[PDB]
């Protein structure tokens, strides 16, 4: 059946401000996209020194 | 309050150009305060060898 | 089951060689194409056998060229083979350049742009080849061109400074010209590579310029043979002017060593260079001069948005045709103009032959085009 | 409209070669030394390069 | 005449509250013929994973027999008067209609009057229900873009109880007993919940004075007195592939988080779909249409079809295309797809949105043809948002969007957002999800 | 804009990507006296110029 | 414009040459997606007619020769067969140029 089926848990490897699963996204969002962002700009920012 | 990254994000990282402008300037300002620290370290730790240390006994 | 299909290296040489459609009415011109990379394999190799006995060093250049000369077995041969085919290699691409704008070939806009990326590279690899021997011609035609490829505002000098890395033309800039003379053929040979890529893709062109899908032939055994020819006929001028004439292209103010106090009463490039030379001083002004030959050798870039006939090969344009020889005679000008020196009467017929050159390829061959078109009662 | 990635030429050479790809998805880090050596040859032809101009 | 006064032209829908807190509400036309229809807030989002498909089973109950008409009688009384009765259940809303005559008024509303208050669960019947809807998922299981849809929602909603199906999972259909559906029925049928919609000709006075001296009865009474809260949904940016070779061709749903009903940008966004559209294999216009992504889909061959959808629930949704191609093209459908999204938050200018605006405003005036549609809107629009919207409120608020926050609302939200991405068929070339996360942004940009 | 591209629409796309086009500048011409170095740009900010480049 | 003009075309067909290898004018016309188009929607019977006279002209173009004179595609028998096909190819570009403008 495709009913059946259902993702399994992730809750092993989610983030915290999205493992609650009551609490609606879109409110985080744009910490966590800031965050890998950050990263991203600061290793950029290293190799281009 | 909205965090530091969601502003970060909202006002820095959203666009392309923007980014790529935050990472020229944060360049520039790194490779100020990179080679500034770095230099630093390296007089505190080799104090009294380097040549800057000691022109002043024979530079008048 | 046959390798020649199905074998991944010999399936490359089958798709470009072997059942490649070529049109079966291309003239000898086309034989010009591969008759270059014939020469540059040529100049590859015989340049590997001048750099196993040459010296780059300002005391030990002119005398290790003398050495193979004199004292290397069959070096003479090699040295002016080189020579003399870097003179053949510039005659067969002038004539390649010129088959690519009478037929209408410039409209393969990425095979012609990749190919005047092959005309710089090949100018800049020759200009420095030039300068290796460290002869008085070497050493003063290097300096007068780089000195003028300074006059640039605040920019230029701190180029030509790092260019000669020191005060003026010394050992750092002749070791460094060995380098860059050394490995600038290769970036030619792979750029050569994305050239016949890019044109595989669509074909070759025909001289009456229609589509050619009608009637193709395979690449073997046809233009194999007749490229083969070629390569024959090329030799035998390539050896002539070796065997026979080893310098009557060449300069024989080259052959004294490089004295650094000692100004020739005339200074001059190569033969191949002197053209646009001539358009270097047609302009009484520095910037003016440097910047017009840069737009007198990247209007063959330009040169694809200047077409305007709904035909495109000049085989039927009688007009054109007509600007065109006029044009190749203005160049034949402009080269003995810049062989000349800078004295009445040679200045105002080398400004007169430049505004010529520039108002033909610019102004007039459109011009012709749409009278043309009007004329063949489409417009 | 076209994709250039797929469609000019030698973009399509380096589309096949480098970005898409078809690559296993277990191999370990030992994968990475035939790059490690590409890149180390590059290294080699600069850096000889440079060499080349003073020697 | 002018669109705007010819929209005002339309009669208004007429809305009264009962003593149960039970909304009655009506609207009048010259139709000889009448649509009445009770929608109540009971779906699968309502439910706990153990009664995960109590309201299709209980839909698929409530026609056969009540406790004062036993069984087909009730069939005697819809097939005698040619009325057609019908129901369907949504994620939230649960809709029981019939279409009738005008003349059959007063005694149709009695059918309705016992269909949601004293249904009948034979165990017979129950048994009956659980193998025929077993064969009926069975049949449901092959139609592969409801396969998509439900994998859309089960990976975009994960642990939430917005992603599960209407009809569950077989498990629970081989266990759902008489009492959990009394139970679902008690906690769920209540007064406050149920909206009685009238489409047609009818009178708003006769239905009051019908609807109170029959449904003046519903509960409004709490059983355990702990009120079923509504709770938001986590969206989740994943993705689920379903890989089958053996089927033909390839249909794959990529969606992102949308806003809901209460939020005034989803007419804008309906715009933007409106610029997108739809195409299929079958259409007529062939290169010539409007849309960029239909046009280079017949110029390439790329897709057998595709569509954009903007579902909507409470405070949440789903906004997104979904595509049926071949295999060989899948990945370059969504690189144009995306390209398109795109263009929507950075490059949108006057006359597609004026395009857009003029598509959703005749799809808006003729979509609500006929009175099953207007019951419709009339019944999902009380149970929404609380009130009927007008088409007149409805004009003025597509006529207020222009280019610029169409592309505002785009760049929010599609522009480097992370999607949830249902693939079912022959999707190897489906691109991984880092691909599709870097399609969601222009380094142009 | 050569025959065809002059109308309202692509005067529309020019309002939209000229802010994008000049940010792109800005970009380009930081990295410029970044790399360069250059002494005439670079002597009026208070931070870098400790090390006077 | 009534005197020569007719007698210098007349001369500058002569002289351009595509008439003595048999080609039309409408042959000699370079493809861009216009002319591909026109000459996708051709008949037949001219297309094959078309084809034909090109690879006849590249035979001729191998061998470095022309036809006989008497075979010369004459001035006024020469046909503009394309022309039409081709007129309406342009007009429907610039209509839908001129719909992408506004
Ligand atoms: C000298 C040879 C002149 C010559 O043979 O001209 C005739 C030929 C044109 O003949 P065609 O119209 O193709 O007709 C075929 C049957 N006659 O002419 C040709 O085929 C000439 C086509 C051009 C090849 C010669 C190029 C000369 C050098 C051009 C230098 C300038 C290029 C750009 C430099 C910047
Ligand atoms: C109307 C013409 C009638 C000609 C009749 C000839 C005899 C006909 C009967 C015998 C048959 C002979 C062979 C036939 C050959 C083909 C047909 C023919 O004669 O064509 C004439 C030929 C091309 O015709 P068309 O293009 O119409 O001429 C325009 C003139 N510019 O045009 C020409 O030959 C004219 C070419 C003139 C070129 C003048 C160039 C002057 C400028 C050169 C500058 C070079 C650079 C100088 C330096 C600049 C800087 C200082
Ligand atoms: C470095 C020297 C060059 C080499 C080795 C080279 C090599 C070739 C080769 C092998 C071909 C295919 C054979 C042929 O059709 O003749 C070719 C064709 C062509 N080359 Fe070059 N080329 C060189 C320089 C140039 C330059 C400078 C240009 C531009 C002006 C150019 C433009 C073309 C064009 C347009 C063709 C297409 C021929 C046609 O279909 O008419 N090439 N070249
Ligand atoms: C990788 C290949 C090449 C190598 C290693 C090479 C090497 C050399 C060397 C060592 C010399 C100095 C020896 C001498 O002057 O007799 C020289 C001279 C020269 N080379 Fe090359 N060369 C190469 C390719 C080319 C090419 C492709 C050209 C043509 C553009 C060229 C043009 C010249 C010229 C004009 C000279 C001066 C000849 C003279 O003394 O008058 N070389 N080359
Ligand atoms: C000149 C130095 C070499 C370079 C630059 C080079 C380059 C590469 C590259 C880029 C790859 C693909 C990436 C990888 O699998 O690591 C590769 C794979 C491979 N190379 Fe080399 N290679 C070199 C030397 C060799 C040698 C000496 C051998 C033979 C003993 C060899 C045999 C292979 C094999 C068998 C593979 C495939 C391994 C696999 O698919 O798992 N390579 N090489
Ligand atoms: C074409 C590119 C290359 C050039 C131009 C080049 C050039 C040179 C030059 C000029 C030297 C002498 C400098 C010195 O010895 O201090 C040198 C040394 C050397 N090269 Fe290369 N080289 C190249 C590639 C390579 C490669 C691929 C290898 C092998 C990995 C290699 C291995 C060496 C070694 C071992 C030395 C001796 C270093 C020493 O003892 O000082 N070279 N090369």
């Amino acid at each position: 059946s495709h009913t059946d089926v259902k993702v399994p848990d992730f809750s092993d490897y989610r983030r915290a401000e999205v493992l609650d699963s009551t609490k609606s996204s879109k409110e985080s969002s744009e910490a966590r996209k800031g965050f890998s962002y950050l990263v991203t700009a600061t290793t950029t920012v290293g190799v281009a020194y | 309050s909205p965090t530091i990254p969601s502003r970060l994000y909202s006002l820095l990282f959203r666009r392309t150009s923007t980014f790529a402008l935050t990472i020229a300037v944060g360049a520039l300002f790194f490779e100020r305060a990179f080679d500034q620290g770095a230099d630093a370290i390296y007089e505190h730790i080799n104090e009294g060898k380097l040549w800057k240390h000691i022109k002043h006994k024979y530079e008048n | 089951t046959n390798m020649r299909k199905t074998h991944p290296l010999f399936k490359i040489i089958n798709h470009s060689f072997i059942d490649l459609p070529a049109p079966s009415n291309i003239s000898s011109w086309w034989n010009f194409g591969s008759l270059l990379g014939v020469c540059l394999m040529v100049q590859i190799i015989t340049g590997l056998f001048l750099a196993m006995h040459y010296t780059s060093d300002t005391m030990t250049a002119f005398s290790s060229v003398t050495h193979i000369c004199r004292d290397v077995n069959y070096g003479w041969l090699i040295r002016y083979m080189h020579a003399n085919g870097a003179s053949m290699f510039f005659i067969c691409l002038f004539l390649h350049v010129g088959r690519g704008l009478y037929y209408g070939s410039y409209t393969f806009m990425e095979t012609w742009n990749i190919g005047v990326l092959l005309l710089f590279a090949v100018m800049a690899t020759a200009f420095m080849g030039y300068v290796l021997p460290w002869g008085q011609m070497s050493f003063w035609g290097a300096t007068v061109i780089t000195n003028l490829l300074s006059a640039i505002p605040y920019i230029g000098t701190t180029l030509v400074e790092w260019i000669w890395g020191g005060f003026s033309v010394d050992k750092a800039t002749l070791t460094r010209f060995f380098a860059f003379h050394f490995i600038l053929p290769f970036i030619i040979a792979a750029l050569a590579i994305v050239h016949l890529l890019f044109l595989h893709e669509t074909g070759s062109n025909n001289p009456t310029g229609l589509n050619s899908d009608a009637d193709k032939i395979p690449f073997h055994p046809y233009y194999t043979i007749k490229d083969i020819l070629g390569i024959l006929i090329m030799f035998l001028i390539l050896m002539t002017l070796v065997l026979f004439f080893p310098d009557m292209l060449g300069d024989p103010d080259n052959y004294m060593p490089a004295n650094p106090l000692n100004t020739p009463p005339h200074i001059k490039p190569e033969w191949y260079f002197l053209f646009a030379y001539a358009i270097l001083r047609s302009i009484p002004n520095k910037l003016g001069g440097v910047l017009a030959l840069i737009l007198s050798i990247l209007i063959l870039a330009l040169m694809p948005f200047l077409h305007t006939s709904k035909q495109r090969s000049l085989m039927f344009r009688p007009i054109t045709q007509i600007l065109y020889w006029i044009l190749v005679a203005n160049l034949l000008i402009l080269t003995w103009i810049g062989g000349q020196p800078v004295e009445h009467p040679f200045i105002i017929i080398g400004q007169l032959a430049s505004i010529s050159y520039f108002s033909i390829i610019l102004i007039l061959m459109p011009i012709s085009g749409i009278i043309e078109d009007k004329m063949l009662k489409l417009y | 409209m076209t994709n250039m990635r797929k469609t000019h030429p030698l973009f399509k050479i380096i589309n096949h070669s480098f970005i898409d790809l078809p690559a296993p998805s277990n191999i370990s880090s030992w994968w990475n030394f035939g790059s490690l050596l590409g890149v180390c040859l590059m290294v080699q032809i600069i850096t000889g390069l440079f060499l080349a101009m003073h020697y | 005449a002018t669109f705007a006064q010819a929209l005002q032209s339309v009669p208004e829908t007429q809305v009264s509250i009962l003593d149960n807190g039970l909304r009655v509400a009506s609207e009048q036309s010259s139709h000889a013929t009448c649509t009445v229809g009770v929608w109540i807030d009971a779906g699968s989002r309502y439910e706990t994973e153990k009664n995960n498909g109590a309201g299709y089973f209980l839909e698929h109950l409530a026609f056969k027999g009540t406790k004062n008409r036993p069984g087909n009688a009730l069939e005697k009384e819809v097939e005698s008067i040619g009325a057609h009765l019908n129901a369907y259940s949504t994620r939230e809303h649960t809709a029981y209609l019939i279409k009738a005559l005008s003349k059959d008024l007063p005694k149709v509303v009695e059918l309705l009057a016992d269909i949601v208050q004293n249904s009948s669960l034979e165990d017979s019947q129950i048994e009956k229900e659980r193998d025929v809807i077993l064969r009926e998922m069975q049949e449901n299981d092959a139609s592969m873009q409801n396969v998509v849809f439900d994998y859309l929602h089960a990976t975009a909603f994960q642990g939430t109880p917005l992603a599960q199906a209407v009809e569950g999972p077989s498990e629970n259909v081989r266990r759902l007993s008489r009492t959990d559906l009394t139970d679902y029925l008690n906690r769920h049928y209540k007064a406050p919940r149920m909206v009685l919609a009238a489409a047609g000709g009818v009178e708003h006075q006769q239905l009051l004075d019908l609807a109170q001296k029959h449904l003046s009865s519903v509960s409004r009474v709490y059983e355990e007195d702990a009120v079923p809260g509504l709770t938001p949904c986590r969206f989740t940016g994943s993705e689920i592939r379903h890989r089958d070779d053996a089927l033909p061709l390839a249909h794959v749903a990529i969606a992102v988080e949308g806003p809901g009903w209460a939020n005034p940008d989803n007419v804008t966004l309906q715009v933007a779909n409106a610029i997108i559209g739809h195409y299929d294999c079958t259409y007529g216009g062939g290169v010539h249409l409007s849309s960029p992504l239909a046009s280079v889909a017949v110029a390439n061959k790329l897709c057998q079809s595709f569509q954009t959808f903007n579902i909507s629930y409470s405070d949440t949704g789903l906004l997104g295309a979904h595509f049926v191609c071949d295999a060989m093209s899948i990945d370059d459908m969504v690189f144009f797809l995306q390209g398109q999204w795109m263009r929507l938050c950075t490059s949108a200018t006057e006359s597609e949105v004026t395009r857009g605006k003029n598509i959703l405003r005749n799809a808006l005036v003729s979509h609500l043809d006929g009175t099953t549609p207007v019951c419709e809107d009339i019944g999902r629009s009380l149970l929404t948002y609380g009130r009927r919207i007008p088409l007149a409120e409805w004009e003025s608020r597509i006529q207020e969007v222009d280019a610029q926050m169409l592309r505002d609302i785009c760049s929010k939200y599609f522009y480097d957002q992370c999607p949830a991405v249902a693939g079912y068929g022959p999707i190897e070339q489906l691109p991984d999800y880092n691909r599709i996360r870097s399609g969601m942004f222009w380094l142009r940009f | 804009m050569l025959s065809r591209f002059l109308g309202p629409r692509y005067r529309e796309l020019a309002r939209n990507w000229i802010p994008t086009a000049g940010m792109w500048g800005t970009v380009g011409a930081v990295g410029l006296v970044w790399a360069t170095d250059w002494r005439l740009i670079l002597d009026w900010v208070p931070y870098i110029n400790g090390k006077f480049k | 414009s009534s005197k020569w003009l007719d007698g210098f075309r007349k001369w500058y067909y002569n002289a351009a040459g595509f008439n003595k290898l048999g080609l039309m004018r409408d042959d000699t016309l370079h493809e861009t997606e216009d002319v591909k188009e026109a000459i996708r929607r051709l008949p037949e019977d001219l297309y094959n007619d078309r084809m034909f006279r090109i690879k006849r002209a590249l035979d001729l173009t191998m061998r470095h020769q022309i036809l006989p004179k008497d075979q010369w595609t004459k001035y006024e028998e020469d046909k503009f067969y394309l022309e039409p096909y081709l007129k309406e190819v342009i007009r429907e570009r610039k209509e839908r140029e001129e719909w992408a403008k506004k």
